[PDB]
């Protein structure tokens, strides 16, 4: 019930921390599941 | 301005305290099936854009296959940063993880 | 398979209005490849092979001072079967405004056809 | 009139200090008109407007003044104004961009775009570019991009193209620092020259285009590069940047017919220029880091060059032979043992590549390798045979037409006898293996000779002094 | 109650001795977040230099509020917060979508920051009835508009003449009215009153 | 890729300062100058800013109509699904404001 | 394949736009934008 | 999405809030005032809904940025509402606080001490301190005692938050989990119940007249009852030291109550600590302006050949007319003295004003909302307002996020094949020639891609275009073999431009056997109905060929069912 | 123009700028010019002019 939950969010001055799968799809953020559950770094010499 | 610097140093310090001592690591010493796939894909991506390559191509034209080869010889200069659910993390080098 | 399409360039005109568009060719300069599909009247020769983008109709538009062209839209090519001139009643005087074109589509039975 | 107009403007400026802005705008609009419209402000009145504005430019440096200024920068065909009036326009622009550097951006853009015009008609444009490049060195940035932006397209008229390069060369000669970027632009046109000519080898068009362009470039370079200019000059600068662009553009793309003759030709101006090119080619063709295809292309260049370049000295040639046999003798001594081992004959692309080049060099210049005695420099008689009978079996893997011609000539000179090895080779063929997925690119690479004869009318004539046709050898 | 007013020219540039001009050359430490292309994965410092720093040289930069002359002591901040500032092996996080890295860096910038009010000296290179054109440190453009020159100064055909009837030449001392920075190159607006 | 790439992937401007993706626009520059990306919410009408130190040149921008503005230069680009812009737009019709926190600051 | 319109988005034409259904739009020398 | 256009900035959180009329006015590109949308020549009417400041429209260029219909992002403008309106989203909450108010002392009618006890609890819950909020209730040792009670509860909350911050348990940003959110929601409910449960004001002892509503957002005020007017004047000495009621009266009442009861409201309206320090204002429940969304979100539609107006514009222009009409009522209203001037016109002016407010309020309701609009001409069925567009049919989430129309990819009837591998898919050349990966060109693949470009769009395995380093595309479609051979020889030329130096060209090739696609048969009820298969291109085929071993997964029958191939 | 390839995503001064003596400006110009030996070329050219002025010349 989109507008109801929205009304509730506004009146709470809520922050969407963007952790749920739904929220991340909304904002275009890579999902928190899966191959996304860790970071990759490169070992560089010199 | 002086104190944003301080703020950043605190953020980055606590992040590392999540991201943790090497000798206090506690997760699996095996590379996960997920870590493997992403390591391959990402290293393949870097190969496709002229990353220095650490192995003999021997005629290979598929950058994924080149990555696989690099993985096999443990010459992939990537590090996996594993996040525990509180946001603290362990850094594991691709070479040190047991691959299978 | 047979498909019948109705081309009716009285579709815009506001009821018994002056007629802007008449089947045929104007005297301005237009492709000429057009005559491969279309007879002098601006209707297509019967039997013609027609694939997507080809002309199936030519008329002269007065408000444009140009000769325009209704094109064939199916991605499946076909042949012209019947072209009917649907004249109007209310006693003659009126020139050609409505035509029906019947396309013939070959179906050698294909993969995915049901028996 | 004369003094009435002096009033009209003097009023307009007063009226501008009051912000009415109408009078000015009336004037601006009058100057903005096209070169064609009779109603555009005439010379005499323009003389006046200009000399008044120049005398106190600060009166105009306002938002209200912008439109007027824009209208004078955008004055059509100003370079076409009568002497005296032209002079007042120039002095005005000079004055304007000095008290307000901001407008130099707008003025120079229009200037560069005029580079499509003939040399005789640009003096004023260059005079102005020279002036403000000096006083506003920071401008070199955006004005360089203009050099890019306004280059005529390949389709555009030849006179446009030929002009816009004539000017760029002129520009080069007073703004050196842009020099490299310039040469990079011309060369990168480079690619269009590569386009012109190979495929064809309308087409009649690209010929005379590409022909008009190169003949220009090379004559400007013949002048830019000279011994006097090499010790104390920017001759060095030009050679360098042309050699760099050769390594980055010509060699790789590496199927160009237009274009590698710039290096063929500048090279042979002076003995050291040749020396630098040879050693440069040698470098590229035997460097350990470079990709094999690069090494093979260089080796083709190397062999073609030695064969063709008329101004080469006997000893520079023997130099290249002495390098190749030396490098070859080592290869066979250190590596023949690897043939009956696991792998294919492709492992030795590079060997054949070099042996080709050397054979090719022998075709064109065998008459030179006999010293006074009648003996062979580099023991070519004894040397060729050794390679021909080696396990690499060069004769089978190198270009077929060269190997054939080498056979013919070598046999004639009592230098080597290959013809039975050839027989054996295409017999074994009918009845030492290499994939053919990758075996073809090699056959392709060994067929291309970057200094096989030119087919551009003029350039050819110009090259004659620097070229050995097969008939000559 | 609200401060966007923290974009107010706080140069302060000191007056000199044995001299009279303002020293505007300054050394500022910065942090900068930059991309590293995959081709530079074996030469990260080289890459940061060729991609980001080199293009800043001798151009005005909105953030340091002056022209950047050059740079010293580039350092990459290791994404591994546990390593010693010493080691020459560092981590750079790779974009999810692309092969590019992004890291923070520290470097030192040398900046010519003439603020309004400062006293500079220029070499005169042009004189019309509309402005005097100068070159500061033989490098940066200056310009004194016709009515920033004192009223009793006169002009001829040309070249300017001062309060006492003698022509001006070469070195001239002026104060900064405004610094125009958005054009192709920096330009200083100077006054003599 | 599907949401990502097929879906409506769009590089869009945000104001880092107010966190909006709806109040940015390209500046309209004088000829010769280059256009920049600015926030209509975070910037003052030029007049009002004078009416309250000297104002730097890089801090002024203009629109097509001709009004001059001071400030609003804290913009970047972020990758968002286009439909987000539509949702944000509809929400602001209803008087509702989304504020995106962007990093790095 | 013609429509004349929209010159060409390449400043070494402007040469002359036809749109293909795939939306490349193609100018004769062979820019596809 | 292009791997060679990386993005550095990243969105990390989103904050919900309310647009103030000050913000809107400042950001607005144009104030819209004309109901009329086009003129006789089909150009945008200035100051109308297609005004070019709101963005490029049709041929025309945007007057704000100067961009064309393609690169212009659109810009918002605003309408000036001549009289405040309730924001239909929030009218219920407004109703609660209005009813709870004391129109005399301007506190809530609930005793201050209780209200403070709620403020304490909610504040503790901002920091996730659930145990502490119960301990707060454990505090007890007439108006002198109460202020000491209030005070000691207050010093407990401070001490608890301080202690919680010093050890691990919270940050200044708060702590917010489900169990916390549950406790919070209960309290706010309990608080609201207690607000409305009071008759006489616990603080000054007076009775306020009761407020009643509509389903169409109108507020009535019922005058005082007999016992209650008696009770009120008895308290008359201590204070010494039905009807429609306008939205402006309501706003004034709440404005004052929100000042007085600000403390509690500061926590009722913030689930997290309010670092921003903004006051909670009554205005938040009202609109003095409407944001007109950019023109690109309000375009007309073409139903075949006929063109239809945008429905959101139809609604906005009704706001516009009413707006002009009220600005006229307001003009004649001021041209009273009536210092002279005979009273009754007072009644008629009010009549006209009530009329205006009601119908604008209806048009707003209808949009948020057609529900809040009076059913039109009994029939027709309502026209959807914005609320119904966002919520209508299956909704944005289900219709354009869960599910989407997709671009590259193919569909075909499937046919069985025992001769391909169980992990392959037999691809017809008709597909193989049209589907390209964008392949980046490198040393390792320059041979291959050269050949593809030479082969062209129509000979498989070929290519349909080339992407240059400056992002531009070049079509291989109209081309001869020589032109293609030329482009194929410049695939790997160096960079003549520092800015693009890190990029290489891309060839939009046809796909081949090295490749992987995603096969799909609907309904997709588990993940094995969408798997990756290795490509095997098969000459002369017109359908997709699939090994039997896969029927199980896909639930495929070969009875003319179709599959999707995604590349 | 400016992309993520040639332009920092963000720049911040970490301290207040420190003024430098002429002797320092000269020592810095010296080394910076040496270390860096088309846009960069025309720039060190300009730096070369500035270091000339700081030594007093034309
Ligand atoms: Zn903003
Ligand atoms: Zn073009
Ligand atoms: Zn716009
Ligand atoms: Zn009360």
């Amino acid at each position: 019930t989109t507008c109801q939950f929205l009304t509730k969010a506004v009146l709470d001055n809520e922050r969407e921390q963007l952790d749920s799968p739904s929220a991340r799809i909304v904002v275009g953020k890579l999902n928190n599941v899966g191959t996304g559950s860790f970071d990759v770094l490169a070992k560089v010499p010199n | 301005p002086e104190d944003f610097q301080q703020h950043e140093q605190i953020r980055r310090k606590t992040l590392k305290e999540k991201a943790i001592p090497k000798d206090q690591r506690a997760t699996t010493p095996y590379m996960t099936k997920y870590e493997r796939a992403r390591i391959l894909g990402t290293r393949a991506l870097q190969i496709s854009m002229n990353a220095p390559v650490f192995v003999d191509l021997e005629g290979e034209t598929d950058p994924l296959r080149i990555a696989m080869k690099e993985l096999a010889e443990k010459k992939i200069p990537l590090v996996i940063r594993r996040y525990l659910p509180d946001g603290s993390f362990e850094d594991w080098s691709v070479e040190e993880l047991i691959v299978d | 398979m047979y498909k019948t399409e109705k081309v009716d360039l009285a579709l815009n005109r506001n009821r018994g209005d002056p007629i802007t568009q008449h089947f045929g060719f104007g005297n301005d300069e237009w492709p000429k490849e057009w005559l491969e599909k279309l007879d002098e009247d601006g209707l297509p020769y019967i039997g013609t092979y027609v694939e997507e983008g080809d002309p199936i109709c030519a008329y002269f538009d007065d408000t444009l001072n140009k000769t325009k062209i209704k094109t064939y839209h199916s991605s499946e090519p076909a042949y012209i079967e019947e072209v009917n001139l649907i004249g109007d009643e209310s006693n003659k005087f009126q020139e050609l405004q409505t035509v029906s074109i019947k396309y013939r589509i070959r179906r050698t039975p294909q993969i995915g056809d049901k028996f | 009139s004369a003094a009435m107009y002096s009033r009209f403007v003097k009023s307009a400026l007063d009226d501008l200090d009051k912000n009415d802005s109408t009078q000015i705008g009336i004037i601006a609009n009058q100057v903005a008109l096209p070169s064609k419209n009779p109603e555009r402000i005439n010379d005499k009145n323009l003389n006046i407007l200009l000399d008044i504005l120049s005398s106190n430019i600060n009166r105009i440096e306002s938002s209200r003044g912008t439109f007027l200024i824009q209208s004078i920068i955008n004055f059509e065909k100003w370079w076409e104004l009568p002497p005296h009036t032209l002079s007042k326009y120039i002095y005005f622009i000079k004055i304007l961009c000095s008290s307000i550097p901001k407008w130099w951006q707008d003025v120079s853009m229009i200037l560069v775009s005029c580079f499509i015009l003939p040399i005789k008609q640009t003096v004023c444009h260059h005079d102005m570019l020279k002036y403000f490049l000096r006083m506003i060195p920071s401008s070199m940035g955006f004005i360089d991009t203009y050099l890019a932006k306004f280059f005529p397209n390949k389709n555009d008229t030849r006179r446009k193209l030929v002009n816009y390069t004539s000017n760029l060369l002129k520009l080069r000669g007073y703004c050196s620092e842009l020099g490299f970027q310039i040469w990079s632009l011309l060369i990168e046109k480079i690619i269009s020259i590569d386009v012109e000519l190979q495929n064809e080898l309308g087409i009649k068009e690209l010929s005379t285009k590409l022909d008009s362009i190169l003949t220009l470039v090379s004559t400007h370079v013949e002048e830019q590069v000279t011994p006097e200019s090499l010790e104390s000059g920017e001759g060095v600068g030009v050679f360098n940047t042309l050699t760099t662009l050769f390594k980055t553009h010509v060699l790789p793309t590496y199927y160009t017919r237009s274009i590698q003759y710039i290096m063929f030709h500048v090279s042979q101006q002076q003995l050291e220029l040749m020396d630098s090119f040879l050693v440069t080619l040698i470098d590229i063709s035997f460097a350990v880091n470079e990709a094999a295809e690069k090494k093979i292309k260089s080796l083709q260049y190397l062999g073609s060059y030695i064969a063709r370049a008329k101004k080469l000295s006997r000893t520079q040639i023997i130099f290249v032979a002495s390098y190749l046999t030396s490098w070859l003798n080592r290869y066979v001594i250190e590596r023949e043992e690897e043939v009956d081992q696991r792998g294919g004959m492709e492992r030795f692309k590079h060997f054949y590549a070099a042996f080709q080049a050397l054979c090719y060099i022998f075709c064109f210049r065998h008459n030179i390798f006999r010293d006074t005695d009648g003996n062979w420099e580099c023991e070519l008689d004894k040397f060729f045979q050794r390679m021909v009978i080696s396990k690499f079996n060069p004769l089978k893997f190198c270009n077929e037409n060269v190997m054939l011609m080498f056979a013919r000539i070598a046999q004639q000179e009592s230098v080597a006898y290959c013809f039975s090895i050839i027989e054996n080779n295409n017999n074994e063929r009918l009845r030492s293996s290499w994939s053919l997925a990758t075996r073809q690119q090699f056959i392709d690479l060994q067929s291309y000779f970057p200094y096989d004869p030119l087919f551009l009318k003029n350039y050819k004539i110009l090259m004659k002094e620097y070229y050995i046709e097969w008939s000559e050898a | 109650a609200r401060f966007i007013k923290k974009h107010k020219k706080q140069v302060t540039n000191p007056i000199d001795e044995k001299n009279g001009t303002s020293n505007c050359i300054v050394r500022v430490p910065i942090a900068l977040y930059v991309s590293l292309a995959p081709m530079y994965l074996e030469n990260p410092l080289q890459g940061v230099m060729k991609q980001h720093l080199n293009p800043l040289v001798m151009k005005y930069n909105n953030k340091v509020g002056g022209v950047v002359l050059g740079y010293e002591g580039l350092k990459i901040l290791d994404a591994d917060p546990l390593s010693k500032e010493d080691t020459s092996e560092k981590l750079i996080k790779i974009t999810p979508d692309t092969p590019f890295g992004f890291t923070w860096c520290h470097v030192n910038l040398y900046v010519w920051q003439p603020q309004v009010g400062d006293v500079l000296e220029g070499y005169i290179f042009i004189q019309s009835a509309s402005h005097i054109g100068l070159l500061i440190h033989d490098a940066f453009n200056a310009s004194i508009k016709k009515n920033n020159i004192p009223v009793d100064w006169t002009f001829v055909h040309g070249h300017w003449v001062d309060s006492n009837g003698e022509p001006i030449d070469g070195k001239l001392r002026f104060t900064v009215r405004n610094v125009h920075t958005t054009g192709r190159v920096v330009s200083v607006d100077g006054t003599l009153i | 890729d599907r949401l990502l790439n097929s879906s409506d992937y769009t590089q869009a401007s945000v104001c880092r300062e107010c966190g909006s993706i709806l109040t940015t626009q390209q500046s309209v520059p004088r000829i010769g100058s280059i256009s920049t990306v600015c926030c209509r919410r975070c910037s003052m009408r030029f007049e009002d800013a004078k009416k309250l130190i000297f104002i730097d040149d890089s801090q002024i921008w203009e629109d097509g109509q001709g009004n001059k503005f001071v400030g609003g230069n804290e913009t970047t680009t972020v990758a968002i699904p286009f439909v987000l812009k539509y949702l944000d737009s509809e929400l602001s019709a209803m008087g509702i404001r989304l504020r995106y926190n962007v990093e790095p600051k | 394949t013609f429509i004349r319109g929209p010159i060409c988005g390449t400043d070494n034409c402007p040469s002359r736009l036809w749109r293909i259904i795939d939306g490349r739009r193609t100018c004769q020398y062979g820019h596809v934008m | 999405m292009d791997i060679s256009k990386p993005v550095g900035s990243e969105i990390t959180s989103v904050d919900f809030g309310i647009l103030t009329a000050k913000e809107i006015r400042n950001l607005s590109a144009k104030q819209i005032t004309n109901p009329t949308v086009l003129d006789n020549l089909g150009h945008p009417v200035s100051g109308g809904l297609y005004d070019l400041a709101l963005g490029a429209f049709l041929r025309n260029l945007c007057s704000t940025c100067g961009l064309d219909e393609k690169f212009c992002p659109g810009h918002q403008g605003h309408i000036e509402l001549p009289v405040p309106c309730y924001n239909p989203l929030f009218f219920n909450q407004l109703y609660i606080y209005l009813r709870a108010s004391c129109l005399f002392c301007h506190h809530f009618r609930l005793k201050s001490v209780e209200v403070h006890r709620y403020a304490c609890k909610l504040r503790l819950l901002q920091y996730g301190l659930i145990d502490e909020s119960y301990k707060l209730d454990e505090i007890t040792l007439s108006s002198t005692l109460l202020n000491e009670l209030k005070s000691k509860r207050s010093e407990y909350v401070d001490m608890a938050i301080a202690k919680a911050l010093s050890d691990g348990r919270t940050t200044e940003r708060g702590s917010f989990t489900a169990t916390v959110n549950d406790e919070r929601k209960k309290l706010v409910h309990e608080f609201h119940k207690k607000l409305l449960s009071r008759g006489k004001c616990d603080n000054c002892g007076m009775f306020s007249p009761k407020f009643r509503k509509d389903g169409f957002t109108k507020i009535f005020e019922t005058a005082l009852n007999e016992k209650q007017i008696t009770n009120n004047r008895v308290k008359g000495f201590i204070r010494q030291d039905s009807t429609y009621i306008l939205s402006t009266e309501v706003k004034n009442i709440l404005d004052t109550v929100f000042r007085k009861e600000q403390c509690v409201l500061q926590y009722v309206f913030h689930s997290r600590p309010n670092l921003s320090r903004k006051l909670v204002k009554a205005d938040s429940f009202f609109m003095d302006v409407l944001v007109v969304p950019p023109t690109r979100f309000r375009l007309p539609s073409k139903l075949g050949e006929e063109v239809h107006e945008n429905s959101q514009n139809q609604l906005l222009s009704k706001v516009l007319t009413t707006s002009l009409l009220i600005r006229d009522l307001n003009d004649d209203l001021s041209k009273l003295q009536k210092d002279k001037v005979s009273l009754e016109d007072r009644r008629v002016i009010f009549s006209r004003l009530m009329n205006a407010f009601v119908t604008i309020q209806n048009d707003v309701n209808a949009f948020i909302d057609s529900t809040k609009a009076q059913g039109r001409t009994s029939g027709k069925v309502p026209i959807p307002g914005v609320k119904q567009a966002l919520e209508k049919k299956e909704g944005l989430f289900r219709k354009h996020m869960m599910g989407k129309r997709v671009n590259y990819a193919a569909r075909s009837v499937i046919s069985p094949d025992p001769n391909i591998e169980t992990n392959e898919i037999g691809v017809p050349p008709v597909f193989a020639v049209k589907l390209t990966y964008p392949e980046p060109v490198t040393a390792y693949n320059i041979a291959e891609l050269r050949q593809a470009v030479i082969n062209g769009p129509d000979k498989w395995p070929g290519a349909t275009q080339i992407q240059n380093e400056d992002g531009s595309l070049v079509s291989l479609i109209g081309m001869s073999v020589e032109q293609r051979k030329a482009l194929a020889n410049q695939l790997l030329t160096p960079s003549s431009n520092v800015s693009t130096h890190t990029l290489n060209k891309k060839v939009y090739r046809h796909i081949k056997n090295r490749d992987v696609v995603l096969m799909n048969r609907q309904p997709t009820l588990h993940k094995a109905s969408m798997m990756g298969h290795k490509v095997r291109v098969l000459p002369n085929e017109k359908t997709l060929r699939l090994h039997y071993a896969n029927t199980g997964a896909y639930n495929a029958d070969f009875d003319g069912d179709e599959m999707n191939m995604h590349f | 123009t400016a992309t993520t390839l040639n332009t920092p995503v963000v720049i911040h001064a970490t301290q207040l700028p420190q003024h430098v003596s002429t002797d320092e400006v000269l020592q810095f110009l010296e080394s910076f010019i040496d270390e860096k030996e088309t846009n960069l070329s025309s720039s060190i050219s300009q730096l070369k002019r500035i270091q000339r002025d700081f030594k007093g010349l034309p």
